[PDB]
This record gives structure tokens, sequence and C-alpha cells, in this order.
RNA sequence: AAGCUCGUAUCAGUUUUAUGAGGUAAAGCGAAAACUUUAAAUAUGUAAGAAGUCCUUGUUUGAACGUGGACAUUUGAAUGAAGAGCUUUUAGUGGGCCAUUUUUGGUAAGCAGAACUGGCGAUGCGGGAUGAACCGAACGUAGAGUUAAGGUGCCGGAAUACACGCUCAUCAGACACCACAAAAGGUGUUAGUUCAUCUAGACAGCCGGACGGUGGCCAUGGAAGUCGGAAUCCGCUAAGGAGUGUGUAACAACUCACCGGCCGAAUGAACUA
RNA sequence: GCAGUCAAGCGUUCAUAGCGACAUUGCUUUUUGAUUCUUCGAUGUCGGCUCUUCCUAUCAUACCGAAGCAGAAUUCGGUAAGCGUUGGAUUGUUCACCCACUAAUAGGGAGUGAGCUGGGUUUAGACCGUCGUGAGACAGGUUAGUUUUACCCUACUGAU
């Protein structure tokens, strides 16, 4: 490999300009059914995109406490977070959840079998191999 | 570094005297007799003054000159045996189930009778050895004791006696129910 | 062989506005006359700059021991040029003859360390002359005074084929 | 540790309390024969035909690719062997990120392999760098860097490579 | 050994060896202290608790109190008639025997004669020694203390010092409940009878201080005099 | 770990005393 | 081979002498490693007398070519030996394997193409249990003697020789070796090397001390040296960490690290083989 | 694997000429068990009935060891090859899968191309596709298609 001026050097480049014309375009465009594509044209993608959700990720909670800290022998947490604001609140917080859960059984009853089945003793039939077909590698 | 020579005495106190030809080794004293075969051992032995004994190795590479050392322990231990005499003390704790321990002869030969260890229908049988003796000790619970002139033979008959009543499949910490050796001594004491 | 020592002197070679050169003497030790003078010259490499057609031998002589009829204590250093690395080393030996050490030394280090007479280039031999200066303790045994020891479980040399006796190891 | 104990850059305050010639890296690498890499693949009931060939070696392709017909087809690149994103890395900071391949500039070993695309080891290739966000004084911004293939990627299936700076 | 051997028992502690450097320290200051202070003497303290000699050490502060090693001590003073600091030295220094213990002052023979006579504190009884009491167990439950109060009062023992109990103080016993009890009233002691090792421990282990210590001296030098006196007082 | 070690150093110091002397004067 | 046109003091897989070259650097000192002179074989080339030397002075003072004269064998280093080239011509053969030594390019690891010298092919025989290339070895037929390499418990001719050490392998080793699995793991043994400690008593044991500010600060249901986080200081000392571990819900008690008494002389640690 | 980081050491002697073990950081796609329906060119033959034996790198049975091992059941490890290791469905293919019994359905070697076969060797017939101006051949695909020993020596099994 020949040493050379090129390389290190960079190829490629965007202006300025052309970031705030490209960013604009995903808002406008728009596809039409009719019309299909050809060509792409070569364009750096992960700047042009990132969308504004309303939302946010999750806090990494492993970087304020580990694990062995969470609970172990060595566990340093007396008490819990957030916690509850009021025992008003918290007995608002249960009776809710309470019925939220016998909900859930009386639904998943009517959704079923399978556990009285299992109760009387019997399993379903084997799935015959023909329905597969195909699928198949 | 191979050393030309090297010795041990053995000390003899007044109540035994001990008698060796070739590498067979004879005490004898008050509560009785010992015997023991060291023909294998391959060192020399010389008498001084009755109450010292000298056992030496000429030429002794390494593991030779520690096997010397070992004589020297095991004819004290002889001597120890026949005056000051050897005790062990054994006591077996149960949870549930009462261990109930006898000594019953069979055509005169003498065994320890385990039952009822952790509720087993089985009986362990322990044959006691010549020259030991069993008795259950008085005013104390679940003792019993092991007592007889030869080392070997008393410590030996007090081991199997515990590996006899091992608990199997069952965890240690939950199950403590078993026969162990409580103490050791003489027989004679009161030193 | 069985070892001679020896003195050997040689000179370098004589040139013009160069008259009577130093004299450079060795104690070699060696089976013969042939091979202390090739040991020499390797001797003298080393030191400084030399070679056999540049120089000369002056006068070979051997050197017999003064007393062996009297038992000595020897301590000879010596080092050798492996594996790895060299270093040195320090042992004693109990022997009558100078010659008789170093032949028991050679046989001694030619078991230890895999090594050659070419390998091993011996510093110097002492006598020791007063004892309690012998560190080593293998040595320092047989100082002791009275010394008494029996046959080391005597092995008897078998002669014949058959014997009709039983052989007793005597003792 | 003990023994250590028993005797006795600079950063703002918001990044402190935290943590992370013109010669080519690998000049002359090993080269490879003609006839491996190209693997012959024979055609017929009584398979006495040869002419195809099957590049061994890992490729990039395209962007836009499709295959061509079987009968008009020669030299086969098979999908399984088409690497799409490198894991390019920096001399500077010392941090790996995994990138999108652009195109396939210099291969060592002759000018076909740069055509078909043959990564192999030695290979420059363009490298999409946009979440490093490289800027050049003039103030544009780039993605396109030439990065140099440090690995034989046959040998494990990960291409890797260099940022030529 | 080349090998085979006993490995020692390595562990990371903070304290380090003194070695040399110390032992030169007691010998350059006894030698010190001799020109300066002018009535020496030297205790014999065989036990000792160390919050008895930090109360012996304030009760003065100016009078010195330096212990070591014997074998420094007598260097120090001198072994021999030739080597020593100060004429007639060695003669008092020749009939120490236990732990000293030696004392330098500036002060009255007749208070300290009178001092260490009138001196007694209370502590262990201490192996090889008899010591006037007798202890029998009570035959339920042990306590703490071991019936040297009233039981409402202390707290049972701790299981954890059970299997000490019953493999080195000997004294058989079984745990019911947390709480450690035996059947019998096991004796631990007679009165006028020595201790055997194991006996000491057990009253160390409840924590009976029933044994006088008092100090005692025997020797006695004096600077300007140059002449040693040797006085019974124990 | 020898018996007459410091004569060497002698025997190297006396030996030196010349090589220091016999080349300049 | 058929030959005959030389058998001349000429030839040589060689050394030495003189001179040339890589100038690696080891001598070596400069005038303040930078010199710029010079030395040992390591290796490749040239040269070392019969038309050879010198005097005289022609051709176009010097230089290259010459005219005419006088000068023989220690005749121009060593050692070897006579077998070199012709003119015709005419049989067979024209790619290949192994190792060694230089050298250029090389990685999973082999290795690749050049140069030379050996060995085999056409070649038996002794040894390596057996074997294209390994150790020895000048093939007519016999006899005697002495050896090579290799061997000497028995098979098997020849010491169950002599001497000094080392090694025990619950399937040692007897070796391909100047490698590979290889770098290390072992409370297997022996010999070394370099630091320490020690009759101001070491190493190992037991016995005694191991304390005061203090239950140091926050932390918390409770943490008193020992669930944790930050510091880790002062005092009295012979010595005693704001604590090495076991242990209590917390303390307690035991332990060590460090002093000390008893005992009495050598011992510890890390490396190399 | 690539690029580093610390450093017990090698490098003739050697800290900082270059190498360098054991540790260790970088992503190969979201930290809340969501799905993640990703199946992406094996250009070479194996697969199965019958029957024997061997290895251990142990799936089950035997005896041990260690785990918050209370039982009960299980996981991990040690010695161990004495003795077992199955029944079926599926070729729009099965380099696999599933469900059922079971103490358990462990992994291999020598296989059983002359003991017998099914795919593939594989020729002559034929059709469809692709390519070729054509004869034809192949990116294919589909269908039809005679090799038949022992009486010899040995081995093995029984028999004089």
């Amino acid at each position: 490999v020949q040493p050379d001026r090129r390389w290190f050097g960079n190829t490629r480049v965007i202006s300025q300009d052309a970031l705030q014309h490209f960013r604009s375009a995903l808002g406008e465009t728009q596809k039409d059914t009719y019309q299909v594509l050809l060509r792409r044209n070569k364009l750096p993608m992960s700047l042009l995109e990132e969308k504004d959700a309303d939302e946010s990720p999750k806090a990494r909670i492993l970087d304020t406490e580990s694990y062995a800290d969470a609970f172990g022998p060595k566990a340093q947490r007396k008490r819990p977070r957030l916690a509850a604001s009021n025992l008003e609140d918290l007995v608002k917080a249960t009776n809710e959840d309470i019925t939220k859960y016998e909900e859930k059984q009386v639904l998943d009853a009517t959704l079923g079998g399978n556990q009285e089945d299992k109760e009387n003793g019997w399993t379903s039939a084997a799935k015959e191999a023909i329905f597969s077909k195909g699928q198949s590698k | 570094m191979k050393y030309i020579q090297t010795e041990q005495q053995i000390e003899v106190p007044e109540g035994v005297t001990v008698s060796i030809k070739s590498r067979i080794v004879k005490v004898v004293g008050p509560r009785g007799t010992l015997t023991k075969n060291l023909k294998h051992i391959d060192v020399t032995f010389t008498k001084v003054n009755n109450q010292l004994i000298k056992v030496a190795v000429h030429n002794g590479g390494r593991k030779h000159v520690a096997a010397l050392r070992t004589v020297k322990s095991l004819v004290d231990n002889m001597i120890t045996g026949v005056t000051k005499g050897y005790k062990y003390k054994m006591r077996y704790v149960y949870a549930h189930f009462p261990i109930n321990v006898n000594i019953v002869e069979k055509d005169g030969a003498k065994f320890i009778e385990v039952r009822n260890f952790l509720g087993d229908k089985k009986i362990r049988n322990v044959p006691v050895r010549d020259g030991v003796t069993i008795e259950f000790s008085t005013n104390v619970k679940d003792e019993i004791v092991l007592s007889g002139n030869s080392v070997e033979d008393v410590s030996q008959n007090a081991a199997d006696l515990q590996q006899i009543c091992r608990v199997r499949n069952k965890d240690i910490r939950k199950f403590l129910d078993g026969i162990y050796v409580s103490h050791k001594g003489f027989i004679t004491e009161d030193l | 062989a069985h070892f001679k020592e020896y003195q050997v002197i040689g000179r370098r070679l004589p040139t013009e506005s160069v008259p009577e050169p130093k004299l450079f003497r060795m104690r070699i030790f060696a089976s013969n006359e042939v091979i202390a003078k090739s040991r020499y010259w390797y001797f003298l490499q080393k030191l400084h700059k030399v070679k056999k057609a540049s120089g000369e031998i002056v006068s070979i002589n051997q050197i017999n021991e003064a007393h062996p009829t009297k038992v000595k204590n020897f301590g000879v250093w010596v080092r050798y040029d492996s594996r790895s690395g060299t270093h040195n080393m320090y042992k004693e030996i109990r022997d009558v003859s100078r010659v008789a050490a170093v032949e028991t030394l050679y046989q001694d280090m030619a078991a230890r360390h895999r090594a050659r007479f070419r390998s091993i280039h011996i510093l110097k031999v002492a006598e020791i002359e007063k004892t309690a200066d012998v560190k080593r303790q293998y040595v320092k045994q047989f100082l002791t005074k009275d010394l008494k020891f029996p046959l080391p479980h005597r092995v008897q040399k078998s002669t014949k084929t058959f014997s009709y006796k039983r052989p007793s190891t005597f003792y | 540790a003990h023994e250590q104990s028993k005797v006795k850059d600079a950063l703002p305050t918001y990044l402190l309390d935290r943590e992370q010639k013109f010669s080519v890296p690998l000049p002359k690498v090993r080269g490879i024969s003609e006839e491996e890499m190209f693997k012959v693949i024979k055609t017929g009931k009584s398979r006495s035909k040869s002419w195809k060939r099957m590049i061994t070696k890992h490729t990039f392709v395209g962007e836009g690719f499709t295959r061509r017909p079987v009968k008009m087809e020669r030299i086969i690149r098979p999908s399984a062997l088409r690497q799409k994103k490198a894991n390019v890395t920096h001399p500077e900071l010392g941090v790996t990120v995994f990138l999108p391949i652009l195109a396939v500039k210099k291969n060592p070993q002759s000018p076909m392999y740069t055509q078909l695309g043959v990564l192999t080891k030695g290979t420059i290739i363009e490298v999409n760098v946009s979440e490093l966000g490289m800027v050049t004084a003039g103030g544009k911004v780039v993605w396109g860097k030439y990065a140099q293939v440090t690995n034989e990627p046959d040998r494990d299936g990960c291409v890797n490579a260099v940022l030529l700076v | 050994m080349p090998r085979s051997k006993r490995s020692k028992l390595v562990t990371l502690a903070q304290t380090d060896k003194k070695g040399r450097e110390n032992k030169e320290r007691i010998f350059d200051e006894v030698r010190e202290a001799l020109d300066t202070y002018r009535y020496v003497w030297v205790l014999h303290l065989d036990d000792v608790r160390t919050p008895v000699l930090q109360e012996i050490r304030t009760s003065w502060a100016g009078s010195k109190l330096i212990m070591g090693k014997r074998k420094v001590l007598q260097k120090a003073l001198g072994e021999k008639r030739e080597e020593e600091y100060k004429e007639n030295l060695y003669q008092l220094s020749k009939l120490c025997s236990g732990v000293t213990g030696l004392l330098f002052t500036d002060e009255d023979v007749n208070t300290v004669k009178e001092y260490f006579k009138s001196y007694v504190r209370s502590d262990y009884s201490r192996p090889n020694t008899k010591a006037p009491l007798t202890f029998t167990i009570p035959e339920g439950i042990v306590y703490s203390r071991g019936g040297q109060i009233p039981a409402e009062e202390d707290v049972p023992m701790i299981h954890s010092l059970e299997p000490t109990m019953r493999n080195k103080f000997e004294i058989p016993t079984k745990i019911k409940a947390g709480k450690i009890t035996i059947d019998s009233p096991y004796l631990v002691c007679t009165e006028g009878e020595k201790l055997d090792v194991r006996q000491a421990l057990i009253l160390k282990q409840f924590g009976i201080a029933a044994s006088e210590f008092k100090v005692k001296v025997s020797a006695y030098y004096d600077n300007d005099s140059s002449t040693v006196e040797s006085t019974n007082i124990n | 770990n020898f018996p007459y070690k410091a004569k060497i150093l002698e025997e190297i110091e006396a030996k030196k005393m010349k090589d220091l002397e016999e080349r300049e004067l």
C-alpha cells in the first residue's frame, strides 16, 4: 500500500446549509404510490434523522445503586425509593390494584379449559407436521 | 544432606522394663504388657543405662530420618499406655429417637450393639478389639467409655463406633445425631 | 584422564622496539601437557587480545603436591558459562591432594549441571588452614572428635555363580 | 497493595466525576493466490462444465445490488459473505464504533478485488463517520473517512478497521 | 529443607516488627537516667494488667519507670565487674529473675518502702498459684457470672461460647433452646490447692477477680552512696 | 560463604596500585 | 576408441608471499563518537622469469613499439604428479529427490524462488531390533592379525567391570535434542546464588500483656475495632491497627500484629540448576 | 478478532532501544423476561436393516463430596464402562425436528460398497425450461431403465 497524501484527508463532507435543507424535506415528503424509487442519493442519514419524541428513555438505576448494595449481605438500602406519600394514598393505591387483578382472572377464565384439562389429567394432541408446510428452510 | 549418624533418646520410668531382640519390641509393666513389630522400620536400638534407650539411623536420607523420630513416639506410647493407661470418652447425642447402646457377647466375641439410631430398624454391630474394655459412666447421661493399654486399639475402636452411625442423605446442619469423642485422656490419672 | 596440575608461562612474541614482554603465568588442571597449552590460550584471549600465532609458550612445568600424605580441606571457586547467564559456585571438598580435589569436583559438576570440561572454568583452589572457617555442613561433619561409624550395610561382591552357604552380610 | 498503602490532563467540573510521513498502518500484507479465494463451481448432470467461480473471501457489494441471471452469472459472491457495517477504531481517543461501509477504494493484490469489493486484510474502505462527529476547519462536518482493515475477516466474521485519521 | 516445609501464616496488618533500633533506645535511656535520677529500684511484676501499670506510672510523672528485656537491662547496668556504667552496679543486676520492671527516681526511700507495702489491687488467680475460693456451678441454666449474683439480675450465657466450654474448659454441657444447661453441679476449684491452666481460664471466663495483685521488689541502689541494699518485701 | 575473602580485595587494591602509577610515571 | 600432429618442466577443486575489496570494529591516541590513519583471518579475484634481465639509441626529454649485443641452472615460493589440448567422429544421455552452508522475501504453521558443496541414481558390506537419503566404509579368491561405527544381564560375540554423584514414577527412563505439547503448576528430592534475623537469646511451641481520649465522626430500627461511607490522629508505652479474622440483635468472650517470660543455636525469605 | 490500558518479566549487562504473562476497558443495535414471525447460495456423499465388539469424553443404575442440601425433588463435582439406552409421525427433502412411554432415551470408533437394499454413480427412450443461427449443452425440473460366487485356502461354528 503506497504512502499518499490522499487518505488521512476527508473524502466526502456535507454543507451546514445542506443539512438544514435536507432536514426539512423529511417533513415535506410525501410518498406517492404510483411513483417508485430507482436510486437513493448517498446521504449521512444519522444526522438528518432523530425526530422529536416527547417522553424520553428511563433513568439508569445501575449507576446509582449496583446490585450488591441493592440486595445481599453487603446491602446498603434501608428505605425504598421513591416510596408512597401518605397512607390514604397507599390504601387508595391498593384497592384498585386488587380489583384490576380480580378482573384479569375473570377475563382469563373466559379466554380459557387449559387448566381444567390438566386437573382432569389429560393433554391435547400433537399438532400435525403437514400444517407446517411451508415454512421449511 | 545425608547425615552421617542421627539419634533419639527414649526414657524409661521405673514401673516398666522394655526388651528388644532384632526390631521386635516388648514393654512390660504394672497395668500389663504391649508388643510391637518394627521390622519394616530399619533402625538400630542401643541401651546406655536402663532409664535411657537410644535409637539411631546411620547414613540416613530425609525420608529415612523422618521414620526414626516416629519410632521414639511409638515406643513412648507403649510406655505411657503400660503405666498411665489410655481412656477415651464418647457421647452420643440424639434429637428425637433415643439411641440404645448395649454390649452383647456373641460366641465369646464381644460386640457393641446400636439400636434405633435416627429411628432405624437396622442394628449396627461393632466388635470390641482385644485389650479394650467398654463401660457406661455412672452419674452421667449418654456417656460410653473405652479404656485399654494400647493406644491404637482404643482410638481405632472409638473411631469405628462413630462411623457406624454416620447420617446419609440428610443435611448435617439440621440433623445433629451421632456419636463423638468428647475427650481423650489416660485411665490414670489423677494427672 | 586422571589429572595433573601444570604451570604455564607465555609471553607474546618479541617485535621491533618491544624487548622483553611481561610473561603471564597460569595454574592449569588437565590430563597432559598438550591440553594444558590449549587450555592456556583459551584463558588468555578472554583477559586480553592475543592468539596462538601472535605469541609463544615459555615454560610448561608440572606441579606435584607438597604433602600428599596429609588430609586437607579444600574450598574451590568455580564458574561456568551456562545456561542462560553464568554464575559462580563455592563447594568445599575434603581430599588429600589438590589434583584429587579437582578430579572429584569435575565428576560432581558433570552430574548436577549436565556440563562438560570445556564449559567449566576453575577460578582458584585454596587449602583451608584452620577448621571452623569451614562454612559447609557435610565437610564439617567429619571434623568431629573421635569419629566412629559402621560400614554402610556391607554389600558382598559375588565371585561365583552358585553358592552353598546362604550368604550373611557381615556384620 | 498493602506495601504501597503502608508508606504514606485537566477537565471542567461537569466533565470530571466521569470516565470514557503518510504511511498506512499496514503496508505489505501477505499475498493471496487467485486459486484460493476463487472456489470452482461445476454445473450439469454430469458435473462437467466448471466456469462458475465463488468468492470465498468476504465482500462489500453495494447499496443497490440485485443478482444477475443464473445463466449470465459467473463470479458468485454469496449472501452470507456480504458485510455492510465494519467495526472502526481511532488511534486517538480510544473508542471504537460500529460504522456502515460506503465503498472499497484500494485493494492490495490486484485491481480485480477492488472491483468485486473483496475486503481481506489490508484493504482500504470508505467509512460513514457521523457518530464520531468530525468537523473540518471550514466548518462543514465530515462523513467520509478512509479506513484500513486490520484483521482477516474470513477467519472470524467481524470486519475490523482503523481510521486513516 | 529445600522443599516440603511449613509455610508461615501471612497476613496484612498495620504494625511492623521493631528489631534492633528499639532495643538500642532502651540502652540509651537507661544509661541517660542513672546520672540524672538519684535512686534506682527493680520491681518484679511477673503478671500485670496494663491499666494497673498506667495507674502506677501516672501516680508519679517525674519519677521514671523503664520496662524492657532482662538481657538489655543486664547489659545496660553491667553483667561483669569490669563493664558497667557505675560502681557496684552489677551486684543488683545478678539477683533479678522474673519480669523486670526497672524504676528510677529522685525521691525518699521511706515513701517508697511504705508505698508498695500499702499498695494492693484485685486480679485473676492465674496458673500454678493457689487462690482462696471455690465454685460449684448451679445445676440448671448457667449465667454469665455463674452464681455470684441473684440470677434474675444476670443474663444467660451466649451459645457461641458453649463449643469453647465443651472443648477447652472441658466441663460437660448441652443447650436447650438458646440457653446453656448442665444437669449436675460441676466444681471448678477448691481452697488451698494449686490451679491447673484451664481452672484459671474458667475463672477468667466468668470473670472472677478474687486474688490480690501486689508488686514486689528486692534490690535498691543509690548513686551518691554507691552501694547496694536488698530488702524483703512482697 | 568463603574463608579467605578479605585478602582478595587487598590483592586487587595492591595489583591496581601498580596500574595507576606505572602507566603515568 | 581409432588414432599422432606435443611429452614440454609443464600442469593442479591446494597452501604461502605481494597486492587489491567489502570495513564489519575488538586495538586507538589525536584537533576540540566526529576522525582516518591501520590490524587479525572470513572469502573471493589477479600475479609470482627464457621471447627473462640490462646496456646501446632507432620509429612517432617522457611513453609505447623496436634495431644490435652480453648474461644458464638454488633458474628465481611450498607440496604434488607427467595422462594436457588437437583435426576428423560417434555411442548413450538433457530435468529430479534429500540434507548442509551463504542470502533475499515470508506467517496460524509450514515455507517460497535464487548460489555453491555433498549424498542417492549405476553401489554391495559393518552398525542404528526393522528402513532410498542417518553413523562407519577403496567389493577379484582364500588365510592370519588389528580396528571403525556400534556394543559387552539374557536373547547375542564381548566386564551382573571399576569409580563418583543423581532418580521411585497407581503403567519412570533407556530418544528421535540443541524442538512440540512449554509457560507455568507440586508441603517430590539434592546442590547452588543473593539478601535478611541471631547468647543485647533468633526459629517452633505453650503462658502473660494487647491498654487509655472513646461506645472517634457521620450514618440507623440496632453497628461499641470487625453490614457500610469518609478520615486514619494524639497520648502513655516494653508493645498494642480509630484494628487481621471467628463471634453477638447490639455489647461480651476468643483470636492476630506487636511486645515479654520460660526454653537454648542456628533459622527465615526469594531466586538458579 | 482488532485497537488500547496496568506490569510479574525477557531484552548479552539494562527500568523508560522494541517485546511482555495473569488481569482489564471499548461495540456486534432498545437495561423493566416485550418479542426477536431473519430460515439469506454446505457443488459433496450417505442412510438403514441385520449382527458383533471396543473407547469414556457417564444419559441411567452403585458409592462418595460440595451447595440455604429441613423434608421431597434438584443442581454442580469425584471414582466408575459391571449393566442398560426404546416406541412412532414427517421427503411440496429429514445435515433435522416434534410427543409418547421410560430408571434413562449419553457421545463416539472399527464398521457392515459382494449379507441385502433405497437415493445417487449412469449410457441408449421421452417431455418442459434456459442457452445456442444450428449440431447440441446446461441454472433447471420430470419420468422409464439385466450383473448373476465358494465347489479352493484360511477364519468362524459344530462333527470324527
